[PDB]
RNA sequence: CGGCCAACUACGUGCCAGCAGCCGCGGUAAUACGUAGGGUCCGAGCGUUGUCCGGAAUUACUGGGCGUAAAGAGCUCGUA
RNA sequence: GGGAGACUGGAAUUCCUGGUGUAGCGGUGGAAUGCGCAGAUAUCAGGAGGAACACCGGUGGCGAAGGCGGGUCUCUGGGCAGUAACUGACGCUGAGGAGCGAAAGCGUGGGGAGCGAACAGGAUUAGAUACCCUGGUAGUCCACGCCGUAAACGGUGGGUACUAGGUGUGGGUUUCCUUGGGAUCCGUGCCGUAGCUAACGCAUUAAGUACCCCGCCUGGGGAGUACGGCCGCAAGGCUAAAACUCAAAGGAAUUGACGGGGGCCCGCACAAGCGGCGGAGCAUGUGGAUUAAUUCGAUGCAACGCGAAGAACCUUACCUGGGUUUGACAUGCACAGGACGCCGGCAGAGAUGUCGGUUCCCUUGUGGCCUGUGUGCAGGUGGUGCAUGGCUGUCGUCAGCUCGUGUCGUGAGAUGUUGGGUUAAGUCCCGCAACGAGCGCAACCCUUGUCUCAUGUUGCCAGCACGUUAUGGUGGGGACUCGUGAGAGACUGCCGGGGUCAACUCGGAGGAAGGUGGGGAUGACGUCAAGUCAUCAUGCCCCUUAUGUCCAGGGCUUCACACAUGCUACAAUGGCCGGUACAAAGGGCUGCGAUGCCGUGAGGUGGAGCGAAUCCUUUCAAAGCCGGUCUCAGUUCGGAUCGGGGUCUGCAACUCGACCCCGUGAAGUCGGAGUCGCUAGUAAUCGCAGAUCAGCAACGCUGCGGUGAAUACGUUCCCG
């Protein structure tokens, strides 16, 4: 990924809507032996997302690096994924496993900061979280820890969803501090939203 | 390795015309010598200008030197000042008198020689080589009416020690078909690390037009 | 043209003077290269010398010598497992005529008469009686075939 | 002032002299050796060596494993 | 076929005695040691003795695991189902511990047929202390004990509860049809969801979901080793470290390459032929050694009649010597100029120096022109093809190589492109989680094969006329060629059969030609750090008083050798003399050069005529045919070598040219191991022209035509 700063007198750079947040996690040239030598190709693990908390995971195969990055962008574009939150935190401590990828995603009080390793830091920095506390146990990789983090975010659910599963009136599903954090986060949603209307 | 014959020399009987045209018995070696020194004399300032083709028709010892380029305005500066200087030096180096016709190509980016010009002159200018090619194309892919393209670049690419050849294309470029109308142009970039020889194949169409 | 199957062969015209397939085929196997006309002069002159020493039709003498040198079995050289086996095989008609004419010409060429005409005359005559070295090569080829009869089973 | 790991160019030696925490750099065009400019990080300090905890879920109570990766006693009966 | 003890059965192998009976048997990839000829192997009868149990018998039964199959009898262990009669949690696991525990091995005593470590001989091999062969002791067997190990493996500790199924088979109970089906409890296999796993896989017989107890692991070596202890008759087992060292050692799967793996295919790959090379002489090229110098490159296939399509001087890069400095060649600066430069004379090997004649063209400031003196600088066939570009070879004219988008997979990746058939071919059809594309293959192009239309000189000459000497030679003619333009024509198009009624294949017709008619040109993605800084261009490094440059002479041609490609041969299908018939293509200006004359002949003198369908290369050939002679021989074969005598080219044929004449007259009697080319106008043989070139090392290279074969049964074997 070099020589991107450019000014063209051509038709268009085609800049348009959906200015999302896009992170390229790792690139390892992938070789293939054929008759008389090696054929080098490229893999780019592409994370895309918006600051609401919708995450994509794309996996680009091409024999050029920006081609593989662009194919990962289109593949994560094809496949988004909804993550439920509280304010800008996570709901409750989970462990995700993608066959060797263990990631523990635990919430924290706000202000602490996204503390995670670089793959999980990528998937969570694209997402709508600002203050959680994760760790990547096992598998020491990028692909399995990204995919394990997304499986970990599939083990998430709303407080309300849990209440619904059990047919119980909330209050009765959460404890009270987390309901107060719901009041804080929806209150600042009201303040920034009504400042957004004017 | 790739033992690929120059396709403008592989279809020079069938589709592509000769560049130089006369008849000569016992005057032929002299006409060859004048043809060579004329093309060396039209190498430098016209390769600044954007030269593509240098045809020399030759009637009863006058001469007619015709050049196809991409900017009438650098070849013809002030009228007669830039034209009649190289014209007059062609009149003095040859022992003859020169009728220099200068003409523009309707699209520079679909001449394979001019594509090789712009690509190699970008590649001497420290740009990214995969970006250059890839932009060598996109443009030409187009634009007129141009059914192939194939760009190869060997040499010290990016200043590296290994001489890596690259091979990008789009569409149909059949070399073994003789009704191909393929334009071919190889021009050689001059970096400080060395020379990056650029080959460009451009397949315009199936049309024989016999 | 092997490994694709049998290949079609050229049809062979008969002799002008004698009128036989076998005379012309003897000419084309007499042909030390270049001079087919001189091969015709050798074969024709040798068969009129056979006409002198027989007083009969020369092609009957030729076909009787050709019959008396013609083999029925030929030995091969097929090798099953670390031992070379002389394998006897039935000989086709064209293969047998080829071995008859080729042995006739070559062992006429070894014989010590002055010209080639007297060599080929004396070899067609001695092969007609049965006294040439070529008949001894037929008996040595059947000696190798009958001596090696057991290996012939492979059905090969 | 290769990579991790903020920070790059020329000159000089070209498997030498040397470097290095690991991966590894030196075979006359080294951003990895030595000198220079320049940059970065610290600052009355800044590097090295040693010793310990950490990262190490790498002795796993919290928090690991045992078909083939290290790992199921050859198989039973039975005392605590 | 759970175990132990006891008794017994037959087939087979070996030996033994006795018949019958003869020279081989045995053994192997092929053989030989070996047993025989004293009576073997073979066959028949009888006898001994030992061990193992054909068939039933297998993905089957039983046992805790080892393990267990001839039969019968005796003693004994466990399992399963059914009823629920009894006891009433008595269950589970189990550190240490005791017991059982294949084979090999160990002790004492028996037994010893077959097999058989060790051990011989034989063979194979470079060598076998090996496989293969012949013999052969401990052992294998039984009694009584030791030992305690195995890939003792389901590589899966024991118990328990639950979690879709489908189909086999083993043991037993019952409801229904009335053996069939169902349901059930216990067992053992194959396939399969969910779930699990790193992946392969597992999957109600879990590697799934959970609980209980035990064993065990903590990077690879060092090492299951030392030290110590315990057990053991011993071999050894058990328990079990550290220094030190490495930056890994591993698991599963992927793409390739590879295989003395499998299948299916092809190619002068072998076979069938024909002709060669390797031995002789020479011609060329290379190695090596020489040398003042033997310039430089190219060393498996794919270097070695290759860069060279022309080394006396030149070329030329090398050597001894003589010169030389802005240089042999450019261009930008300064600075003077006025001619530069020329045509000579002289001295010199020549470069060069010194004398003699000519002295500029515009303008008024210079330019065209050079020399100086400097200045940048030119110049390098100096180095690096492991810094490159360009051009090229090769795998191979082999059939392949990829991509886009979809799906499959955590991923590398796969799929497509695999399957069925077909093809010269990833050619093409039919299927199939793929659907399409692209570069290749084919086609487009040239040449060759037939005809139609056009077509008339320099080309043809039939029908006409005229020639006479010499012929289309000449008036003439478009008829035949032929020359070069346009066009038709081969498409499985037409008929028969196989084809899945698809592709395609076997035959037939028409046709000049039949199935890509023949041959070209055409080299995919890449490989090999292949070739080339000496064609050229070029990055960097080096020389700049020489590694530049000018000349004479020398060398690149040396030669005790070794290789490699060619040519002439070794004779009678031949040699030599005489007569005679048929080509194709080409070449030509300070070139090709005729008749005539002089030579023996290279050639000399001369110039007809042609920038050439015209003239010249003679109307063109040679091998061919007719005739004569030679008589199998170191020759009337063979021409190397050497002597004399010439001609031509060039300033110059000494080192180093070709050709002719006279003489001279060697090796060589078809060529060891090995090896090469070729499938039809091919091989073989016969001349002809061309490029390079003043001349030629041309027997080379590129082409042209003449005469013209044999064989291919077929994929076992070698090669790709």
């Amino acid at each position: 990924r070099g020589r991107r700063d450019d000014r063209g007198g051509r038709g268009r750079d085609g800049g348009d809507k959906s200015n999302y947040i896009e992170r390229v996690v790792s690139i390892n040239r992938v070789s293939k032996v054929v008759k008389g030598g090696r054929r080098f190709s490229f893999t780019a693990l592409v994370i895309v997302g918006d600051g609401k908390g919708m995450v994509g995971v794309g996996y680009g195969k091409a024999k050029e690096v920006p081609a593989a990055i662009a194919k990962g962008v289109e593949e994560a574009r094809k496949n988004f994924f909804r993550v439920p939150l509280i304010g800008s935190t996570i709901t409750h401590p989970v462990q995700g496993e993608a066959a060797a990828g263990v990631v523990m995603l635990r919430p924290a009080s706000p202000g602490t900061g996204v503390i995670a390793g670089g793959a999980a830091r990528a998937v969570l920095e694209c997402a709508g979280v600002h203050d959680i506390l994760a760790k990547s146990l096992g598998s020491d990789n990028a692909i399995n820890v990204v995919h394990a983090t997304v499986a970990a975010l599939k083990l998430l659910q709303r407080p309300e969803e849990v209440a619904a599963r059990r047919g119980l009136p909330i209050e009765d599903v959460a404890p009270a501090g987390m309901l107060k954090a719901r009041r804080e986060s929806e209150a600042l949603a009201a303040a920034a939203a009504r400042e957004g209307s004017a | 390795m790739g033992q690929k014959i120059n396709p403008h020399g592989f279809r020079l009987g069938i589709t592509t015309e000769w560049k130089s045209r006369w008849y000569a018995d016992k005057q032929y070696k002299d006409y060859v010598k004048e043809d060579v020194a004329i093309r060396k004399l039209l190498a430098t300032g016209l390769e600044r200008a954007g030269i593509a083709d240098v045809e020399i028709e030759r009637t009863r010892d006058r001469v007619r030197v015709d050049i196809h380029t991409a900017r009438p305005g650098i070849v013809i500066g002030r009228r007669g000042t830039e034209a009649d200087r190289i014209r007059a030096d062609l009149e003095k180096l040859t022992g003859k008198q020169v009728q220099l016709n200068i003409l523009e190509v309707k699209n520079p980016e679909s001449q394979a020689q001019l594509v090789a010009q712009g690509v190699a002159e970008q590649l001497s200018n420290r740009v990214a080589f995969r970006r250059a090619m890839r932009k060598a194309i996109q443009s030409a892919m187009r634009q007129p009416n141009v059914k192939g393209i194939r760009v190869q670049c060997s040499g010290r690419l990016g200043g590296a020690e290994m001489s890596r050849s690259e091979f990008y294309r789009e569409g149909r470029v059949p070399l073994h078909t003789l009704r191909a109308d393929i334009d071919y142009g190889l021009y050689e970039a001059k970096t400080t690390f060395g020379r990056i020889g650029v080959k460009v194949w451009i397949y315009k169409g199936d049309i024989v037009g016999g | 043209m092997p490994r694709k199957g049998p290949a079609p062969k050229r049809p062979l015209v008969n002799d002008p003077v004698y009128g036989s397939q076998l005379v012309t085929q003897l000419v084309n196997k007499v042909l030390l290269e270049g001079k087919k006309s001189l091969a015709e002069r050798i074969v024709y002159g040798a068969l009129e010398q056979a006409r002198e020493k027989t007083g009969t039709d020369p092609v009957v003498t030729l076909k009787r010598a050709l019959d008396n040198v013609k083999p029925a079995l030929e030995v091969r050289s097929r090798r099953v497992g670390g031992a070379t086996y002389q394998v006897p095989v039935e000989v086709r008609p064209d293969r047998s005529t080829t071995l008859a004419l080729r042995w006739l010409v070559n062992f006429s060429r070894q014989r010590r008469e002055k010209t080639m005409v007297e060599r080929l005359a004396n070899e067609i005559l001695d092969a007609s009686n049965g006294l040439g070295a070529s008949v001894k090569r037929r008996e040595d080829t059947h000696k190798m075939a009958e001596a090696n009869r057991a290996f012939a089973h492979y059905r090969w």
